[PDB]
């Protein structure tokens, strides 16, 4: 359960890429999984059944290996019944994201300097990871807590924290990288001291 | 220095509602209020430009419901002569 | 987890009221939460994302504080996109209703003085809490177990026990206070000795 | 801290009748009054939210008889910057 | 303490006429006058309730002959918070 | 939790039969449950709320006792609103199935000689148990992991393993014992060495 | 001290239903009931102002269904002479 | 460290007008100017992203009145390799 | 501090004729010329706003006859960051 770390140690090769697959079926979830592991040696991070009857595949490797496993996944998933709901292929995922893929993490206390918080929810899991990668890469914000389709039936959310102008730039780039997969977004410019650090309880 | 934000209301109650909504809407600093007579009072907040640009656009929305808003304006850099000549909070 | 008690201690103020919000979105769930905590000083019991993708807010305070927080919360929730699914504002919640709010409590044993049992399920959480409150007020029944939208995708059920005439009076008041939110009610007039006390297992 | 209530009257007499009816109708504290010039005077009461929510709607009913009510508004939680900036009777 | 009576006039001349007619009508004590700006001035008498009820009903009758009368009102028992906060002549 | 065993001890009567009911309501679930326990003396395995708001009943007994409990529970369920969604009454369940009913079991490792794997998902719960029971009774396959409507919102899957010809015979019997209650079957003829023994993680 | 709430019903049945709905709606205390003759009976609850303001508006809604409601009124602070003269449950 | 803002003008005069309007629009820091040859000069301001987002859109509006504007862009947070390799004012 | 004036000419001859007409039109200080490459040269004069406002409009008139004038602009008060960052004659 240490395969979700940001950087590997000195005895392991560097695997910076990330491929996320969301399928409406679980059977061809496993078919897409072993086809992607047959075509290119991608370290599969998870093959997990999430709520609203979906199957979530996360694989990790180099850029070419993840690209080849994902093109195998594209040619297997969209075969007949188009069960590929949404897919992601990150050439280099951000360091603050790798610990938010496996388990639902919630934050208990932020900081003393945090000005503003933004909560973002998308209808898929792919759009949540894509927005929670494209935002903190283009703003000095901190991804606090994230939830990926377990317990909330297919939807997925995450909150960022930072300066107000920074989280509004993050809001702009999230709303550009989602467009229609974004359900709602909330730009709280100054949260109450009874809610700072602890939003879900 | 810091960005400037103002809500002028003909009335003390609308100014108090706007001054509450500005400091609840974003992280600004309410420094005081200017009494130019005749019923006009101006609440003055002062902080960085995104916080005052959100705070005035929320305080205008909250102060039109309770009173009469005269003028709303945000200055991102007031000149040093303006801060030295007018009572706007950062007079040295 | 001691904030869900009926009476407060001697060094605490009295908070008998209750307000439950149910929102189709989670982002403006947090916006409604901190707007309601901005306007009036309501002790927020929970801000919890429950299943079928909906955010559940529960707040606690005095009668005027809960009323003012709820009127702020419903002028924020119904802002263009009507994401307020159902609401509830009890001025005085019953004492047996407080400890069924945080966790899904199930019952494992009854007493020998238990004639009949009624199980009520509603489509929302607010209708379940409203009907449970009305049925605890109007009749000498005991609330045994209660599930609120976690694991059963937005639905909510609860069972009452007591004398058959008392649970039928509670059936009348529940069918009056729900109207169209009651999915289906069942009035078991005499449960089997192989099922008394231990229903869900 | 405590909740806020205000009656602005164009006239001292209507403000005094409002400030009498607010402190008689409920348990509030008339901390003072604000003169903004031009004939406007604002009576400011301050107490818990139910008492001020009854007191301001009693003082509005009693102040429309003799004066000209301009604005009635209740802030149940005035922010700490508002109490530290505006003269509302609880400045530390 | 004692009952309260007020005449508000938009103008100093009508307020002096009202404040003269009130103290010549009965035995009241003219504590002074409040200037809320904008030309509104309020003469405030304060005495026992029969004297101020005759005084203000003579001052209303004599002040409408010379000027613009905004408000006339008598408070028989003003609350102790009204005397402590507002400058009505019997501040403890 | 020892009532889900295959064979009872020497001091207990033999209960080979199995009856599974699936209901869209939960109050109707307990009306059906205590009606089936009133008419015939069937041991009740579970009365459990599963996801997408369904109630899952499993009962165990002799063949005539389960048949009479199921005909009572069937004539109570279809009364007015069609609360009954899918039913199942097995006269003799397979021995390998009895431990895959209570908890969601996942496979940690296979055996050294395990050629092929087949994954089957059904829209209901009774179709999964029926298809797994028929495919166990028709071919020498091993049921590895199975998930019945909890966490994946009403759907239910299971994977069998064995020789490729045996699991193709099991596919041919599952595709005709399910019918329209089959979402997707996937016959992996050779899984990757990075995925043998461990499909869901 | 405590706020006052009353439901007057022409009929004992509607008054008992109102007095039950008031004490089930909020933390109020039914101190008693007054029989003024002619079929009019008045139920009196007493507690803090938000709770009695919810209790009487529940008791009116539950008393119009079975009885004839004559008057519904809430007094947020009755004076000490009212409790010292009229039988309202808090006689010193 | 802070956000990046650029106005590239084919012409020194339009670049100086852009670099004046940016530093008068909002709180930025004009770190310098880049001469890529051929008549292209780029004014580079550097401050937090709301201030440069207002400053560059004021400088584009002021520089299109006097010259040829090639490109206007704002980076909210440039990567550390960009500040370490390109001369943008924050070379350690 | 001092007002700024500029003539940009695609060509050295037109810039020298403009720089002659500017210092002959009024009392300005020709601090020099900026070479942005590609044929563009910018003569920069500096003085109070009336002198540079006459000098640049004379140099534009005298430089369109002999060259191809790209851009003419006058800044009456340049910001201190512009004078510190750009080579405009008064770099401290």
């Amino acid at each position: 359960p240490e395969r979700f770390d940001a950087t590997p140690p000195a005895g392991e090769p560097d695997r910076p890429a990330l491929g996320v697959l969301e399928l409406t079926s679980i059977a061809r979830g496993i078919t897409v999984a072993d086809a992607a592991l047959k075509r290119a040696p991608s370290l599969l991070l998870m093959s997990r059944p999430v709520s609203s009857g979906k199957h979530l595949l996360m694989m990790r490797g180099q850029v070419a290996e993840v690209e080849e496993s994902m093109i195998a996944a594209r040619e297997i998933a969209g075969a007949g019944s188009g069960a590929l709901l949404d897919e992601l292929e990150l050439p280099y995922a951000h360091e603050q994201l790798w610990r938010f893929l496996d388990a639902p993490v919630v934050a208990d206390a932020w900081e003393e300097d945090t000005e503003s918080v933004i909560i973002v929810e998308t209808a898929t899991v792919c759009a949540a990871i894509d927005s929670a990668d494209a935002a903190l890469k283009t703003a000095p914000v901190v991804l606090r807590d994230m939830r990926l389709a377990i317990g909330i039936a297919g939807k997925a959310f995450f909150t960022l924290t930072g300066e107000l102008a920074d989280v509004e730039a993050a809001a702009e780039v999230v709303r550009e990288r989602c467009g229609a997969r974004l359900l709602e977004l909330a730009c709280i410019a100054r949260p109450v001291d009874e809610l700072r650090g602890r939003l879900f309880f | 220095a810091d960005a400037l934000g103002m809500i002028e209301v003909r009335g003390f109650v609308g100014m108090v509602e706007a001054a509450d909504a500005m400091v609840k809407a974003a992280k600004v600093e309410l420094i005081g209020y200017e009494k130019t007579g005749g019923g006009y009072v101006t609440a003055v907040v002062r902080g960085d430009v995104a916080a005052v640009k959100a705070a005035t656009e929320a305080g205008q929305r909250a102060a039109e419901r309770v009173g009469e808003v005269v003028a709303v304006h945000v200055i991102p850099r007031p000149h040093v002569n303006v801060d030295a000549a007018l009572p706007l909070g950062r007079t040295p």
